[PDB]
Order: structure tokens, then C-alpha cells, then sequence
């Protein structure tokens, strides 16, 4: 089978440059042109480039030029991007994808998550939402860390079917999300509620009752 | 007229531009009716000659890393016995061709019009009276009639294995 | 570059059903165009390349025509792992993805759960307010959720993150906020979140007083 392993995810500040590995195996590498693909929200998918490692040629998209640089090297069968000059409209995961023969876009790598911002790490407030006024619903909310993700849990796990937890949304830097629950009446009274929010990044582990 | 030395070498680059690739695929594009029937017909034979695995595993045992002496001593080898024929005049090419495939470059660009050079220097050197003899460019097209598409390609094949397995 | 416009952008359907993508591409593109699927969190795989031509392993039932500039991905009878994300792709003269076209899953219609939550106690002693409205469990996907503050409709300061298509039971969920600062939120009582769906004539509306 033909592999495609990329580098890992990526958090650049801004104005900076970052390198994305691309690990091919289980072909001849100087046989095939690779390419890159940028998707992003918005944007969508947009053809960056490729490069034929067989001699190092590479044609670029007009409006990636100078932004990206492809490389590869033989003898590793890795191809290499260089995004230079980074700014939030760079935040996007980078797939590197092979061009068959007589077929496409057949072999992909996973992609690789970049994410460029100047904001610094930040460990989440985590609030209980509780009902202010048969089935009863509870949630937490999770506000101003940075940067993604947290992990949400409802009793490190023991509740799970009525749990709902959202996308983050990014306002001002940081991110914010929710997590809902819905529990019976009965247990609401009588059993213990708790969101637990991890946020690796810092470090940071809360659990938070949700007391009426 | 067809069989002037700057029709032959104008005809000639037309060719080699038209037949030599610079990458693998294609996707993306790169963005005389005679002189078509020629670049077609070379490219039917390039791929004739892609998927002969026996002449693929010699070529790509190739020591590329002068591809100036590498190209000249082959060329010469190909033509050194004075017996000119058409399939020879393919298997020139089609060496030109993989030499680019297989020699890095920081500016490719410019190797590609290098080995191309190369190829048209030869050619007008040691082969632009016998192409003359033979009618112009149209010996080509009327030496693809003369046989099948693997009369031809299992020729010029052999054409290279000879000239590769010496030098 | 050469435009590519794909259509519908959403596509409910129903397993057995016939489906059909469509892609229009501004300039001809000869026979270079290819259908894509995407899976959440994965990258595009080939369906269908060269406008008709089914990659090895991609079932029979997926099947493409085109007219260089017309083109037409097909499903002939839909099954579940058939839920994706589609894309086109030419390759003619440089290359273009369509935007996208979503494609989820019937089901019968089922009217949301709401509930609304006032800023915590925790989070007015940190200084800021945020209100909290959860949508769970809806179908169709087409709704509004609105925010009023004092009876009044509130457009500054929301924010709204939805769940992908439930495998389970092919709903949606939303979370919707309203961010105000603190000393805003202590000038009003009534808070409402209202939501507009297809399962009632009227909007739903819930609500609570800061003054409880
Ligand atoms: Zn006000």
C-alpha cells in the first residue's frame, strides 16, 4: 500500500514560517508528482502546488507564490512545504496528496492542522449553567482558553448518551464552547453532576458540580 | 525547404519540446499538421517504451551525477558506427528526455533547455546530413508506416539496451 | 483561474434514494474533472476521476457524466456511508474545487429541546455575563434561533456552533450565546431565546427574569 505521513499539527505566531513534512513509502518515490492542498472555512480547498521529486521541478498557484516553497528529497522520500510570512489567514490544515498515473488525487496524507495566532496559552474559565427558573437539562460553559481543544466529560464518563458537546467558536483570540447534558428528574436530585473540562495546553484539569 | 538545415533544426526543437516531460503527471496542463502526426506518434512510442520494464530497470541504473558526460557518451555511442537509422534518431530522444526526469536542478528550467541543447548540438552535428538525405523530418513520419507500434518500440528499445549497457 | 460552481450546497436524502450532484465550470474543462468524498476529520478520497472513471474499490452505484463544462456525480441507490461532504475537481488548466455539497440523511421531523441559562454566580464576580441557549435534538436542520433582551430582538453579541448529523438519530443540536458585559446585563430583566423551526406555527420561546 502507498503511505502518506505528514508532520505534526502546527501553532506558529504570526509573521513566522513553519515546515510540513510529507513521509511517502511503499512506492518509487521519483515516480509520481506530489501536490498540496489548503482547506480552510471559507476558502475550501485551493491547489497550492506540486513537485516532482524526479528532478526537483515544482509549478506553484499564482496566489501562493512566494507564500509556499515545496521541496522533497530523494533518498528520504519526504516532500517538504514552506509557508512563509504566516498570518491568520494561514490557519488551515495542509494535505499533501500524490497524483497517480493515468488516475489523480488517489493516496493522501491525514493533513496537518496549522493554527497561527499571537495569542498565549490560556486555561479556560469553566461555569455552571444551571436552570435559572421530566427531563431536566444542565451544561457548562467553557470560555477564553486558548489553545484548542479541551476535553469534556459529564462524571469522568459515566454520563454520555444526552451529552452534547459543541464546536468552540473564536472570538477575539480565544475560544469558548458549551457542553449540554440531560439527566432525569430524579437523578438530578439525587445523584452528583459533574463537568469535567482538561485542557492540555495548560496543563489544566477542573471539574465543576452544578449546584441549583 | 524541408530538407534545409534551418527548416531540420527548426522542426527538430519543435519536436523535443512536444515530447521531452518535465514531471510525472499532468494534472493541471502547463498554463504544421505534419509536424503533429510526428509529436503523436513519439508520444505513443514514449509510452511503448514507459511500460517495457526490462528497459526501465536498466535506464534507471543510470549514473546521472555528470548528466553532460553521461548524455554525450551515449549519443555518441548510438551513432558511432555510421549506420544512421530512424529508430536511433527515437532512442535519442527518448534518452533526452529521461536525463531530465532524473537529473535535479535548482532552476529545471534551465536544464531542460540545456539537455534539449544538447540533443539539438548532436544532432546538427553528427546527424543534420543524413536527415536531409532522408527527405527532412518526413523520413520520421514515413518510418512510423513501415511497422507496427511494437516492431518500432521493441527496435528502439533494443537501440538503448546496447547503448546503455556499455556506458 | 477557471470558476467551478457546484450545486445544491445541501442535499437531504433518504437510503435507496437516487442522488444527484451537480458542477458547472466556467471555461471547458474537457473530460478533467473529479468527484471527491470527505468523512469529518479525514481527507478527500477519490470517487469518480476523468469525469466517468471509478477508481478501483469505490462501489458500482457511484457513476459520473459530463460535457466539458456540465458535469454530474450520481448515486444510484444511497446507502449510509454515502453521508458526506462531495467535491468537485478540474484539472484542465491549473486546478479548482468546487465549494461543496453536504449531503445528510431524512428522518421524520422532530421539534428542538430549549433550554436557557443565565450568567453563572461565578462568572458575574469575574466581571462579564454570558447567556446560554440550548437547540438539541431537531430536524429539519433549517432554524433560527433570536435572542430578546426586555422584549425586544438583540442582534450584537451572538454567537451560534452546530453538531454535525447524529448517527444515531439523524438530529441536530445548537448552542447559541449572547455575550454582554456585566454592567450591560444588570440593566435588563427578561431574556429570551426563541427559536424558529418547522415543527411549531409559532416561534419557541424560553425565557427567565435576572431578578428571578
Ligand atoms: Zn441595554
Amino acid at each position: 500500500q502507498v503511505q502518506l505521513q505528514q508532520s505534526g499539527a502546527e501553532l506558529v505566531k504570526p509573521g513566522s514560517s513553519v515546515k510540513i513534512s510529507c513521509k511517502a513509502s511503499g512506492y518509487t518515490f521519483t515516480n509520481y508528482d506530489m501536490h498540496w492542498i489548503k482547506q480552510r472555512p471559507g476558502s475550501g480547498l485551493e491547489w497550492i502546488g506540486w513537485i516532482y521529486p524526479g528532478n526537483g521541478n515544482t509549478k506553484y498557484n499564482q496566489k501562493f507564490n512566494g507564500k509556499a516553497t515545496l521541496t522533497a528529497d530523494k533518498s528520504s522520500t519526504t516532500a517538504y512545504m514552506q509557508l512563509s510570512s504566516l498570518t491568520s489567514e494561514d490557519s488551515a490544515v495542509y494535505f499533501c496528496v500524490r497524483e497517480g498515473l493515468g488516475i489523480t488525487f488517489e493516496y493522501w496524507g491525514q493533513g496537518v492542522k496549522v493554527t497561527v495566532s499571537s495569542a498565549e496559552t490560556t486555561a479556560p474559565s469553566v461555569y455552571p449553567l444551571a436552570p435559572g427558573t421530566s427531563m431536566v437539562t444542565l451544561g457548562c460553559l467553557v470560555k477564553g482558553y486558548f489553545p484548542e481543544p479541551v476535553t469534556v466529560t459529564w462524571n469522568s464518563g459515566a454520563l454520555s448518551s444526552g451529552v452534547h458537546t459543541f464546536p468552540a467558536v473564536l472570538q477575539s483570540g480565544l475560544y469558548t464552547l458549551t457542553s449540554s447534558v440531560t439527566v432525569p428528574s430524579s437523578t438530578w436530585s439525587s445523584q452528583a453532576v459533574t463537568c469535567n473540562v482538561a485542557h492540555p495546553a495548560s496543563s489544566t484539569k477542573v471539574d465543576k458540580k452544578i449546584v441549583p | 525547404g524541408p530538407t534545409s538545415s534551418e527548416q531540420i533544426m527548426k522542426t527538430g526543437a519543435l519536436l523535443l519540446q512536444g515530447f521531452i516531460q518535465d514531471r510525472a503527471g499532468r494534472m493541471g496542463g502547463e498554463a504544421d499538421a505534419s509536424t503533429k502526426k510526428l509529436s503523436e506518434s513519439l508520444k505513443r512510442i514514449g509510452d511503448e517504451l514507459d511500460s517495457n520494464m526490462e528497459l526501465q530497470r536498466m535506464i534507471a541504473a543510470v549514473d546521472t551525477d555528470s548528466p553532460r558526460e553521461v548524455f554525450f557518451r551515449v549519443a555518441a555511442d548510438m551513432f558511432s558506427d555510421g549506420n544512421f537509422n530512424w529508430g536511433r534518431v527515437v532512442a535519442l530522444f527518448y534518452f533526452a528526455s529521461k536525463l531530465v526526469l532524473k537529473a535535479l536542478s535548482t532552476k529545471v528550467p534551465e536544464l531542460i533547455r540545456t539537455i534539449m541543447g544538447w540533443t539539438l548540438d548532436f544532432l546538427r552535428e553528427r546527424l543534420l546530413g543524413w536527415i536531409q538525405d532522408q527527405g527532412g523530418w518526413d523520413g520520421l513520419l514515413s518510418y512510423f508506416g513501415t511497422g507496427t507500434w511494437q516492431t518500432v518500440t521493441i527496435f528502439v528499445a533494443g537501440v538503448l539496451t546496447a547503448s546503455l549497457t556499455i556506458w | 483561474d477557471i470558476q467551478m460552481t457546484q450545486s445544491p450546497s445541501f442535499l437531504s436524502a433518504s437510503v435507496g434514494d437516487r442522488v444527484t450532484i451537480n458542477c458547472k465550470a466556467s471555461q471547458n474543462v474537457n473530460k478533467y474533472l473529479d468527484w471527491y468524498q470527505q468523512n469529518l476529520g479525514e481527507p478527500p478520497k477519490l470517487l469518480i476521476y476523468h469525469t466517468n472513471s471509478l477508481p478501483t474499490g469505490i462501489p458500482s452505484r457511484f457513476s459520473g457524466s459530463g460535457s466539458g463544462t456540465d458535469f454530474t456525480l450520481t448515486i444510484s441507490s444511497l446507502q449510509v456511508e454515502d453521508v458526506a461532504t462531495y467535491f468537485c475537481l478540474q484539472h484542465d488548466s491549473g486546478l479548482t474545487f468546487g465549494s461543496g455539497t453536504k449531503l445528510e440523511i431524512k428522518r421524520a421531523d422532530a421539534a428542538p429541546t430549549v433550554s436557557i441559562f443565565p450568567p453563572s454566580m461565578e462568572q458575574l464576580t469575574s466581571g462579564g455575563a454570558t447567556v446560554v441557549c440550548f437547540v438539541n435534538n431537531f430536524y429539519p436542520r433549517d432554524i433560527s434561533v433570536k435572542w430578546k433582551i426586555d422584549g425586544s430582538e438583540q442582534r450584537d453579541g451572538v454567537l451560534d456552533s452546530v453538531t454535525d448529523q447524529d448517527s444515531k438519530d439523524s438530529t441536530y443540536s445548537m448552542s447559541s450565546t449572547l455575550s454582554l458585559t456585566k454592567v450591560e446585563y444588570e440593566r435588563h430583566n427578561l431574556y429570551t431565546c426563541e427559536v424558529v423551526h418547522k415543527t411549531s406555527s409559532s416561534p419557541v420561546v424560553k425565557s427567565f427574569n435576572r431578578n428571578e
